[PDB]
């Protein structure tokens, strides 16, 4: 796991 | 050279998954000095995000290898990729500062572009050292904070642009500024205040909001 | 500039999914004039196949749009992509003709490279017109046929290199040479003669063979 | 569906 930014999950 | 042609070709490049070309077309269109529509600003962002995304993924792979290592080949190639990435970020930031932010005629555009500025400074920060990194972090913070101020005045809490900005600023706090408490505070406030209105949202609205809010939740779970 | 450095960097580029860089490193390594190992010839092929693969996918998208159309923008951009694709194919073919085929010290290498030559001429044929297309088709056929001759003498029928060559030559017959009967004949013979020995194969051997034989079967189903 | 070449199914 890691920090997620906007758009990273489509 | 006509703006309409450049936009047409950006759209073709997008269908062809030719993102470097798409970015170049959009750069030429921005340089005509007229505002971008919502469709057009999204062409710009998609193009450059794909280009930098590939560089960032490559840079992380090489950096990881270089760290585990500690000949010059890995360092050399990591530096080559880094230089290229810095170049693209600097190109996007130049468009934002020479045209897009100041020429934007509405608040939503301004937030979109100031978020972009924070993002591309954040990408520079990921590879930066020394005084360069300090300057970049200050610039990222200033852009994100200006965007935050406008968004809180002009957009409702579930607005996807507002949510995406808050998300990315929280990531800046955690990953870049080494400010976990600010990151957690912002993420939690953002989620809580958006959750408060999700019951008023339509199907497609809710999905757009919930997709970003899922990332806010994922981050909080990792950070806690 | 040292060969070992170029190979090291090709391997890094591969991990980083930087295929254009990977191709450039491998080109430099080929130009040292020594043979490539199996690992190394696969680095070369993977790199260039990814680069040309992206161009081919883009070219098909633009060509389709251009056809349905029948301003100059689509044609212009299709021509730009076409020129770039021709360039890469010509680069690979130059490596094969200036170094790889003649310098290969064993039959397996020679088949691998002659197949590559057929393949890259086939990719040129997909975009070619006029006398260019005629020359290219003759060149593709000659390369594939020489490869076929060696493979039938030197490799068993389930050998994956032999199967992959036969598969690609059958595709050449169907899609490029407009010779469906030759395509079907070759595909069927290839499948039948490989099927005949699959019961002698191990788990991993069988998978490698069956994956290519599945494509032979898929093609026959489409072509019939 | 379309003609498939070597490696197209991974
Ligand atoms: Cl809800
Ligand atoms: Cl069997
Ligand atoms: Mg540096
Ligand atoms: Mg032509």
């Amino acid at each position: 796991l890691s920090s997620s930014s906007c758009g990273s999950n489509s | 050279m006509e703006r309409a042609s450049l936009i047409q070709k950006a759209k073709l490049a997008e269908q062809a998954e030719r993102y470097e070309d798409m970015a170049a077309f959009m750069k030429g269109a921005v340089e005509k000095g007229e505002e971008l529509s919502c469709e057009e600003r999204n062409l710009l962002s998609v193009a450059y995000k794909n280009v930098v995304g590939g560089q960032r993924a490559a840079w992380r792979v090489l950096s990881s290898i270089e760290q585990k290592s500690n000949g010059p080949e890995v360092r050399e190639y990591r530096e080559k990729v880094e230089t290229e990435l810095q170049g693209v970020c600097d190109t996007v930031l130049g468009l934002l500062d020479s045209h897009l932010i100041k020429e934007a005629g509405d608040a939503e555009s301004r937030v979109f572009y100031l978020k972009m500025k924070g993002d591309y400074y954040r990408y520079l920060a990921e590879v930066a050292t020394g005084d360069d990194k300090k300057r970049i972090i200050d610039s990222a913070r200033s852009a994100y904070q200006e965007a935050m101020d406008i968004s809180k005045k002009e957009m409702p809490p579930t607005n996807p642009i507002r949510l995406g900005l808050a998300l990315n600023f929280s990531v800046f706090h955690y990953e870049i500024a080494n400010s976990p408490e600010e990151a957690i505070s912002l993420a939690k406030t953002t989620f809580d205040e958006a959750m408060a209105d999700l019951h008023t949202l339509s199907e497609d609205s809710y999905k757009d909001s919930t997709l970003i809010m899922q990332l806010l939740r994922d981050n909080l779970t990792l950070w806690t």
